[PDB]
RNA sequence: GUGAACAGCCUCUAGUUGAUAGAAUAAUGUAGAUAAGGGAAGUCGGCAAAAUAGAUCCGUAACUUCGGGAUAAGGAUUGGC
RNA sequence: GCGUUGGAUACCCACUAAUAGGGAACGGCUGGGUUUAGACCGUCGUGAGACAGGUUAGUUUUACCCUACUGAUGAAUGUUACCGCAAUAGUAAUUGAACUUAGUACGAGAGGAACAGUUCAUUCGGAUAAUUGGUUUUUGCGGCUGUCUGAUCAGGCAUUGCCGCGAAGCUACCAUCCGCUGGAUUAUGGCUGAACGCCUCUAAGUCAGAAUCCAUGCUAGAACGCGGUGAUUUC
RNA sequence: UGUACAACGGGGUAUUGUAAGCAGUAGAGUAGCGUUACGAUCUGCUGAGAUUAAGCCUUUGUUGUCUGAUUUGU
């Protein structure tokens, strides 16, 4: 048993879902939906369709190089079995894990900073253009104040 | 090939259902029973803890309602002649 | 499940009815294979015998060899395009329809298989696993 | 006159299965019932212990 | 003349007439034999269909050719919150057959069991079983007279119980009350245990265990009217045939002059009660386990419901019992479980299961995250959450 | 689903892939040996007029030289110039061999480019010459 | 307007908004569509559908009353800026 | 009891456990045929025409009636509600392969079983939608052509405009699951035993034994078959 | 007259594929005086925006509703 990427977008492949094709050089595509496998078909680039991991790695969306996402790696080297080892990675799997996300969380914060600088500016520049509607607005309240006093 | 109700095939399968078949039928049913009472148990339980902070002749009839509605009824089929047993 | 066969045989989606034509996947020198029955199939009114990966049918020689040509021989089915499922948990499928040439005893003709090989007909059929390079 | 006509659940109160709402004849027989309740009034019948005790429909040409 | 070509008929004839059937809840016609000797139990449960979902077990079969290897199966999932003992019915043997001697009822009956005696609850005075509970005073005389009157007189001996519906996710407030034949000892130890269990709740796991082999009794799902093509399973015939193809051509050639009874005819499909046999149930799992739905394999911590819940029914939060395959009826419709009827000889009944993992990935779409967190894991960030 | 999808890429009308023509064009022994290919009888043009990138036999000369002188050709082209989008892409993405993916990219970046680029040019004057 | 075009589709002027209606969406029909894998194995019979199709360029056989066959066949292309 | 096929043009080819024969006609669609008017060739006839013949083209269009059949309501025997019984009627499973027995019995050899214990599949049947696939008026999301609303935005029409994806529902040997066990027998093999001082399976009696019969199990539930149980009206 | 019901709203769960608007120095070039103007497209704010039961799940919010008619007795 073994959680396989779509080969399309890179989402997970749970066992029953979705499908594979095998081509002539033996090699395995599995996709978690038909949409990839149809998107596959119609030979559409993931690297420029924004919903796949690889169009948001390639273009910076999230974090691509990071000491958390080296430690998952196809082992073609087994290793014997041990109980403490393997409470050891169980534990370990769980902290990689929240450090990965923090890690993200940073990211995503950095891509997104100066998005309140623009909004502000925005917001200025259409009260500057806008007076007329602003004394609307101010007729509205004062009269909306004098209802309420009387 | 053999039907379901070929007799061979049906000796066969009674031989082999009065042992490893029956005795694995015996062992859950002690466990389930043993799983029942426990339940029982467990509710007894938890009913006397909250009980906590609050602190024969079989001869005749059944009742008078009974009584008087066979009556009735014995009375009504021998009227419109419609009884199974007499006449 | 045929004379030749190693054990028993679970079902497969059919994708070969009588009458398909499919490539040939050994180096005997035929091109392709044509349907014309299927090696242990039943019996219902209206319905086409089907084949699908893993199993023996009687085929035709259509392209190759004139020698080859004109006369019927068991074939094996090696490679399907109708999605089958696997008990591993999933649904796969191969680019084209694929076979070989044998015997009743199930041995190759031929003394290579070019192309990848269904794992349950490698399973089924030993001299098409000793024969083959790639099992998917 | 009910053949091959559908089924209602409002016949059960009268104990049948297919039931209608012809909105005309009811027109109709309200009009009637109307200028009968007129004559007893005018009459000086006691409207409150009237009932029909007779009603008939022909076949006009 | 002979038909040319021979050909099996269309359908079963055992399974006649495809009317709709007489209630929703399907009847039990049989109970497994009695043996005397063995404790007490109850020969069947209740329980509501909530969906299904897809497991992997690591398969123990020797001389298979998945024997140690895994194999992906589906199973259908029934919510089984513990049903409730209100009551005890006892039958005498008549050369007429079974005949129901007497009834006894416990002293107290909630509301949701009430309601199953009234087609309006809301503008009832709810006056059901208020006389009745009188006889329980000074003693309990009557009640003790017909408890021995059923000693002395039954040979069969059943139990009523109830659902709690209120458990459920359902909108239906109104319980399902049915008959359990008691088997195991003599008949004054099943009226002692009827009595003892009066008011009280029986668990699904004190009827069932894992590994065991049951019996769905349920009403299909109905769809209304159908064609002969769909309801029986005869050929089209060609295109543009004159007053339809999607029927049988010639319903009859031959001297009776009339139509057969074997003829296939359009008429209802579907809602038709079924007794399906030899289901094994894959868990058993409780409604206070907050990994129920993990295994030893997988170690995420997750229940049985999957993402978003399950569709048109909700949420599991009681026990419930996973059973492989299909059973009939479908989603909310209440099923009835039934112990087997004879002692199964096929090694299928003697493998036990070990399940490595338990899908719980949506079924609202084409879901591919098990758990929430993992969803918020795998997208990383939104707009909103920054 | 719809008819015109469904009749251009059924599995039966499948057609060559970009990593395997990428493959192909990487190494000059390739391009050489389907440069001069047998004559084939199977395929139009005798087997002769194959365009590499495309994938595809011509009947005649005139007929390789309008193709090369074409949008669909230029969109082949352009497609075939970063990485060919192997499963180790989709894995990187997904957090999977992240450090494979690396080297492969690399690799790719330092060796395989710009000998397979070398390649596209002698092809490319090669075909102007003959043409 | 598009377009070779009194074609098809949309619009201005002008002119209509007429044909018993309302509520549900079973089977069977009438009219119109889609379909995995195989591709005529169906049927007396490829009936019916599907496929093709405009324009530009390359190229086009037997036969022939030398006028044709011919758009024979078989290939490549088409947007926007 | 249960099956008895797929094709080619009465015979062949193949698959298969097998491709047995026949009756309910020969006492609904559909091709050959009764095919009337058109036409051509052949034979005969002085001719109108006929035929030893051969070819081609050629309108007949119910059901809403009664019954039968399939499904669906329903008055009345105090009212109403819940839980049940089972007369009767129907009934269902089928075939092949594989491991082991075993390269064992048997056999100069060449070859080569079965019972007991296990695993899959064919045909049929009943379900089911977790997964995969099909389907799209979810007109859900996006895109394209032409035109129209001054342009952007947002939209109309193109008798579902077209294209891609598409949940939900429906659905597929294109998907998955499930489909049993007691009595009595047939042919036959016997026991005791006369007829008949031998003998004898039969005469009296009696033991086993078929995919058979009747039951178990499954479906419906007599709307004029039945039982147990709850409540039973303040103008 | 309430784990009451309904209409909205909120949160999940799914479908699609990155909204309107603003901006850039990215943009094949062309015109005028390195700059400006036009300019398919590209990039950022933006897995954004839109839809989500009509037979999906859940709800400490808002607003309302709880009512008429007929009949039945041993
Ligand atoms: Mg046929
Ligand atoms: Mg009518
Ligand atoms: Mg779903
Ligand atoms: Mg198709
Ligand atoms: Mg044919
Ligand atoms: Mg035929
Ligand atoms: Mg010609
Ligand atoms: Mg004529
Ligand atoms: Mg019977
Ligand atoms: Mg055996
Ligand atoms: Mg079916
Ligand atoms: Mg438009
Ligand atoms: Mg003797
Ligand atoms: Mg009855
Ligand atoms: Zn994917
Ligand atoms: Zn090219």
């Amino acid at each position: 048993m073994r959680i396989y990427q779509c080969h399309f977008c890179s989402s997970p492949c749970y066992p029953g879902h979705g499908i594979m094709f095998v081509r002539n050089d033996a090699k395995e595509f599995r996709f978690c939906r038909s949409k990839c496998h149809k998107a596959f078909k119609q030979r559409r680039n993931p690297r420029k369709l924004k919903w796949t991991k690889a169009f948001r790695k390639a273009a910076g969306k999230e974090l691509a190089v990071d000491s958390t996402l080296t430690f998952a790696q196809r082992r073609n080297v087994p290793v014997r079995y041990n109980r403490e080892l393997v409470a050891t990675t169980l534990k370990a799997m769980a902290r990689i894990e929240e450090i990965r996300q923090k890690r993200e969380r940073a990211f995503y914060k950095n891509r997104m900073r100066g998005n309140k600088e623009k909004d502000f500016l925005r917001d200025k520049k259409l009260v500057e253009s806008n007076p007329e509607l602003l004394r609307i607005r101010e007729v509205e309240i004062a009269r909306k104040l004098a209802k309420e006093q009387e | 090939a053999k039907s379901l109700r070929a007799s061979s095939h049906l000796n066969a399968k009674s031989v082999k259902r009065r042992g490893v078949f029956q005795k694995a039928v015996d062992a859950r049913e002690q466990r389930i029973s043993d799983k029942l009472k426990e339940d029982l148990l467990k509710q007894k339980l938890e009913d006397l803890k909250k009980k906590e902070e609050q602190g024969i002749s079989t001869s005749g009839w059944r009742d008078g309602r009974h009584h008087t509605y066979k009556k009735a009824k014995l009375m009504k089929q021998s009227k419109k002649k419609t009884s199974f047993t007499r006449f | 499940s045929g004379n030749g066969a190693q054990g028993t045989k679970f079902r497969i989606s059919l994708g070969l009815p009588v009458g398909a034509i499919m490539n040939c996947a050994d180096n005997s020198g035929a091109r392709n294979l044509y349907i014309i029955a299927v090696k242990g199939s039943g019996s219902r009114l209206n319905r086409l015998p089907a084949a699908s990966l893993g199993d023996m049918v009687m085929a035709t020689v259509k392209k190759g060899k004139p020698e080859l040509r004109k006369k019927v021989m068991p074939a094996i089915v090696v490679r399907q395009a109708k999605s089958w499922r696997r008990r591993d948990g999933v649904f796969l499928y191969f680019e084209d329809n694929a076979g070989v040439i044998a015997n009743p005893k199930g041995e190759m003709k031929g003394s290579a298989i070019t192309g990848p090989v269904g794992k349950e007909c490698a399973d089924l059929w030993p001299r098409v696993a000793s024969n083959s390079g790639v099992v998917v | 006159f009910n053949s091959s006509i559908g089924r209602t659940a409002q016949g059960k109160e009268f104990g049948v299965t297919k039931a209608r709402w012809p909105a005309k004849s009811v027109k109709f027989v309200q009009g009637l019932l109307q200028n009968a309740a007129a004559n007893a009034e005018a009459k000086g019948l006691d409207a409150t212990k009237l009932y029909v005790s007779h009603i008939q429909v022909n076949q006009a040409p | 003349s002979h038909r040319k070509y021979e050909a099996p008929r269309h359908g079963h004839l055992g399974f006649l007439p495809r009317k709709r059937a007489a209630s929703i809840r399907a009847r039990v016609k049989a109970f497994p034999k009695d043996d005397r000797s063995k404790p007490v139990a109850l020969t069947s449960f209740l329980g509501y269909k909530a969906g299904m979902t897809t497991i992997v077990r690591d398969l123990d079969r020797p001389g298979s050719k998945f024997h140690k290897r895994e194999v992906v199966e589906a199973v259908t999932v029934v919510d089984t919150p513990p049903v409730v003992v209100v009551g005890v019915v006892g039958y005498v043997e008549t050369p007429r057959g079974l005949r129901s001697l007497t009834t006894v009822w416990a002293e107290h009956l909630s509301d949701e069991v009430k309601r199953r005696f009234y087609k309006n609850w809301y503008k009832s005075k709810k006056k059901a079983f208020t006389k009745y509970s009188a006889k329980y005073a000074q003693d309990g005389a009557g009640i003790e007279r017909e408890l021995a009157r059923i000693k002395k007189y039954a040979s069969v001996v059943r139990v009523l119980v109830h659902t709690q519906i209120r458990k459920t996710p359902l909108a239906q407030k109104k319980a399902h009350l049915a008959e359990i034949q008691l088997n195991g000892g003599s008949i004054s130890e099943k009226v002692d245990w009827a009595r003892e269990h009066f008011e009280k709740t029986v668990a699904v796991d004190s009827v069932f265990e894992q590994n065991e082999m049951i019996d769905a009794i349920a009403v299909t799902k109905g769809h209304g009217f159908e064609g002969v093509t769909h309801r029986w399973g005869t050929k089209k015939l060609p295109r543009k045939t004159h007053r339809g193809l999607r029927k049988v051509a010639c319903i009859g050639a031959w001297h009776p002059a009339h139509v057969m009874w074997s003829v296939a005819r359009a008429g209802q499909r579907g809602y038709h009660s079924r007794t399906s046999i030899n289901h094994k149930i894959y868990r058993v799992g409780k409604g206070d386990d907050e990994a129920n739905g993990a295994t030893s394999f997988d170690r995420t911590k997750k229940t049985i419901t999957p993402m978003g819940g399950f569709v048109h029914y909700g949420e599991i939060k009681n026990d419930f019992i996973m059973v492989k395959g299909c059973i009939p009826g479908n989603r909310k419709r209440i099923v009835t479980l039934r112990k087997s009827l004879y002692t199964n000889t096929s090694r299928k009944a003697l493998e036990e299961v070990s399940l490595k993992w338990i899908d719980t990935a949506s079924k609202f779409g084409k879901g591919r995250f098990q758990t929430p967190a993992e969803k918020h894991a795998f997208m990383g960030t939104l707009k909103k959450d920054l | 689903m719809g008819r015109y999808s469904v009749k251009r890429y059924k599995t039966k009308r499948r057609t060559r892939d970009l990593d395997l023509i990428y493959n192909d064009l990487s190494t000059k022994e390739s391009v050489q040996k389907l440069l001069n290919q047998p004559l084939d009888e199977t395929k139009p043009g005798l087997g002769q007029h194959y365009c590499i990138h495309c994938a595809k036999y011509m009947e005649t000369a005139i007929a390789l030289k309008t193709h090369l002188k074409g949008k669909v050709h230029k969109r082949r082209v352009k497609e075939l110039r970063g990485v060919p989008y192997t499963q180790e892409v989709s894995d990187a993405a997904a957090g999977y061999n992240l450090n494979k993916f690396l080297n492969r990219v690399q690799e790719i970046t330092q060796s395989v480019g710009p000998e397979k680029e070398s390649n596209e040019a002698l092809l490319k004057e090669h075909l102007d010459s003959t043409l």
